[PDB]
């Protein structure tokens, strides 16, 4: 029979037994999933950013097309359309086609337009009122009035069952929501932080991911290998001695677009050291990227040989002048 | 070269980051 | 068992809740170490609602002198050991609290957690000191 | 040694080693895996000490190059007993994954057994491919 | 994964990612002593017996050129005999990758060599400055 004759079968006897369980356990992953979604002022970030990293990966791939007269080749406009059309709140509509689709621009106003759009939804997204209200999620607060008032047969915190252990007896039990969310925004995406209070006054932090990526099940697979691997450090002299061992997060699928990920609410990537850095120091983000594909279209318009076999000096030479400027 | 300086190069030690390079 | 459940129930309505709890430290001040064994199997029963609403008491208290009645009621409840072994998750914060407060607090501390670590084996021990027992060594 | 042998683990676990290595070195002796299922299987069954995971891994690996016949996945009834579905957790993707190629019985039966004693190792991840294969076969 | 074969391939200058900044955060002694020495024990360490790494990524090959093979829209026979000589080799690839590193020289050379071999690539400025633009080598 077809898979998925199989997969019912196989939920409704999960179904038949534990009704009250699945029950609760189904209400509480329709609320994440109906309540955590990304609002439009975030779509548009997140696609702003993928616009601008394809069109730059696109000029590096293909030099020469940064000069100011190649007239955005690739066929890239049907997406700029159709972002401007069907992927845009209506307030912001009229001022991104005058921008983009009016003017039909060669790459450089391209992506000059699209970093000063990045840079203006960056400074809006970053002063938000971070913590917020857990019962703003809701039309009745069926998170915060929930679970030990509406709960049924005692969910358990999800992510436990991926550890290597020998018996669930004492697993942990979710016992309360803690009643602020936190807002958080990465390079090129952000999310909304949960926590939840175990039965034994420990605090867990989630992240849900609302736009997961196209890959995110090979991802886990890796995951799984490499937790599977820490079990020979843990046991072997030479390595547990000095405490080595990988770091992998617990991520759990509730639909195949939503997910939540163990957090740690302390993380900072190379890229925002960078950008703390530059905007301290009254520098531009930008700049090396920008000088690069210039020096590249400079010297790729002239010949572009000359040199031993691959390593051509004009590239060693500009990298030597971005590290020394 | 330079002697007792943790700076100086050799085919078994890596290049440390306050040289041109090897 | 009348003492102990009335204190219990009309210390939610007093004009002064702590006088039903010195009452009741005063209990167990004297029938403590043993000779009692008709009464320690009475007041059995009712072993884990004792230790279950006073854990929720230290949890929500803002002064350091009702932490100290509730931590002394909660080490020195009046049980057998073979009957506290079960429950014995529920000494653990109280246990913490303790070794960070006055000498009396510090030597009873000590004195139960010397008797838990002499009188259990490691298999059985280690889970129920798993959630605190990176405060409890840095203590 | 088996003959001799009670319960020992050890010796099921070696012979089901050597005649997988038998197969391997001969890619068409498939009685030989057969044997070597059956083996491991006994092995698990008999060890219930966290090393039957690698011999689960094994298993889930021979089922995979079975025939149109599945002579393969017949060591399955050969052996009688318990399966002790705690260590199969780990593998549920696997079973999820493999339940659509050529295999579905096999790995349905173990799935099956899994919902009954421990659903929440499960219903999420049986509600996302549930999700999946939805949205794909019936798009 | 090669686009053209099944294989694993990263095809970039620079083995792993090692730049002047991690390096001066790191520092030169602390790069000496701990960086180099913690990659050959992990290897050590993994690769014991060189029977069991294979064991532990077959299923996880498996999975990778299914997927490949899927995407490709290119099975059109679902071949074991292809499925088992392929996945024997990209194990055996994964495999050699982490024997290299966990070999001790010949001579009165430094047990760990090949490492600091590569970190020497991993860190030439020749072959740092062949990095794309987003990459940012520098830095």
């Amino acid at each position: 029979k077809p898979p998925w004759e199989l997969t019912e079968e196989i939920m409704s006897v999960l179904k038949t037994a534990f009704p009250l369980l699945a029950l609760s356990m189904e209400t509480m992953v329709d609320q994440i999933q109906k309540h955590f979604k990304c609002p439009p002022d975030e779509d548009a970030y997140r696609l702003i950013v993928a616009l601008l990293n394809d069109g730059l990966s696109y000029v590096s791939r293909m030099p020469a097309s940064y000069a100011k007269d190649v007239k955005l080749p690739a066929a890239t406009e049907n997406n700029i359309t159709r972002f401007a059309e069907t992927i845009l709140p209506n307030h912001i509509r009229p001022t991104f086609e005058a921008d983009f689709v009016k003017v039909k621009p060669t790459m450089y106003e391209y992506i000059h337009n699209l970093r000063k759009w990045r840079d203006k939804f960056e400074e809006k997204l970053d002063r938000r009122a971070s913590p917020a209200p857990l019962e703003s999620f809701a039309h009745y607060s069926p998170h915060l009035s929930e679970f030990r008032y509406q709960k049924f047969d005692d969910v358990e915190i999800p992510g436990q069952y991926l550890q290597h252990k020998d018996k669930n007896q004492d697993f942990i039990r979710i016992d309360r929501f803690l009643p602020n969310v936190d807002l958080v925004r990465t390079i090129g995406a952000s999310h909304r932080r949960l926590r939840i209070r175990g039965h034994d006054g420990s605090v867990h932090a989630f992240a849900v991911q609302h736009p997961a990526a196209r890959h995110c099940r090979r991802e886990e697979r890796v995951l799984q290998l490499f937790r599977q691997l820490n079990q020979t450090l843990a046991n072997k002299k030479e390595s547990r001695r000095r405490d080595l061992q990988f770091t992998l997060p617990l991520m759990v699928p509730l639909a195949p677009h939503i997910r939540i990920v163990q957090e740690d609410t302390s993380y900072i990537t190379l890229q925002s050291v960078y950008e703390d850095h530059c905007r301290r120091h009254g520098m531009n983000k930008d700049e090396p990227i920008l000088f690069t594909m210039e020096k590249l279209r400079g010297l790729m318009d002239a010949k572009a040989l000359q040199k031993p076999e691959q390593a051509v000096t004009a590239k060693l030479e500009v990298y030597r002048a971005i590290q020394e400027k | 070269t330079v002697p007792f300086s943790i700076h100086n190069h050799n085919p078994y030690i890596t290049p440390s980051p306050y040289v041109p390079y090897p | 068992v009348d003492i102990v459940t009335k204190s219990i129930e009309l210390s939610t309505k007093a004009e002064e809740p702590m006088n039903y709890f010195l009452l009741l430290r005063s209990l167990f001040r004297s029938i403590g170490g043993g000779k009692f064994e008709h009464l320690y199997k009475q007041i059995l029963p009712l072993l884990e609602m004792l230790l279950d609403v006073l854990n929720n008491l230290l949890m929500a208290a803002r002064k350091p002198a009702e932490r100290d009645l509730y931590v002394e009621l909660c080490l020195t409840v009046p049980a057998r050991l073979s009957n506290l072994l079960p429950h014995l998750s529920f000494l653990m914060r109280p246990l913490v609290v303790a070794l960070r407060a006055g000498t009396e607090l510090v030597g009873q501390g000590l004195r139960t957690l010397e008797l838990c670590v002499d009188n259990l084996t490691a298999d059985y021990l280690d889970p129920i000191m798993a959630p605190v027992i990176d405060e409890l060594m840095t203590a | 040694a088996l003959y001799f042998d009670i319960t020992a683990a050890k010796a099921w676990a070696e012979w089901g080693y050597f005649n997988d290595r038998k197969f391997k070195e001969n890619p068409s002796d498939l009685p030989s895996a057969k044997q070597a299922l059956t083996s491991y299987l006994q092995a698990a069954s008999s060890y219930k000490n966290h090393k039957s995971r690698k011999l689960i891994a094994r298993i889930l690996w021979l089922l995979s190059l079975d025939d149109a016949n599945g002579t393969i996945a017949a060591g399955f009834d050969d052996f009688k007993g318990e399966i002790y579905v705690w260590w199969w957790i780990i593998f549920i993707p696997q079973l999820l994954v493999g339940l659509g190629y050529k295999e579905a019985p096999r790995v349905q039966a173990i799935l099956l057994k899994i919902a009954k004693t421990y659903p929440q190792a499960l219903y999420f991840l049986l509600r996302t491919n549930r999700e999946d294969m939805l949205t794909i076969k019936k798009n | 994964m090669a686009p053209s074969r099944p294989l694993f391939q990263n095809t970039e200058p620079v083995p792993f990612r090692l730049t002047p900044n991690l390096q001066t955060l790191m520092g030169p002694l602390a790069t000496e002593g701990i960086f180099a020495a913690s990659v050959m024990a992990i290897a050590r360490c993994l690769t014991e017996p060189e029977q069991h790494l294979e064991h532990a990524l077959t299923l996880f090959v498996r999975d990778e050129m299914m997927f490949w093979f899927t995407n490709s829209h290119r099975t059109m026979s679902l071949t074991e005999n292809q499925l088992r000589e392929t996945v024997q080799a990209n194990c055996d690839m994964i495999v050699k990758k982490a024997l290299a590193l966990a070999q001790t020289p010949q001579g009165n050379l430094p047990a760990h060599q090949t490492v600091t071999d590569l970190i020497a690539k991993a860190t030439n400025p020749m072959n740092l400055a062949l990095c794309d633009a987003l990459w940012m080598p520098y830095l």
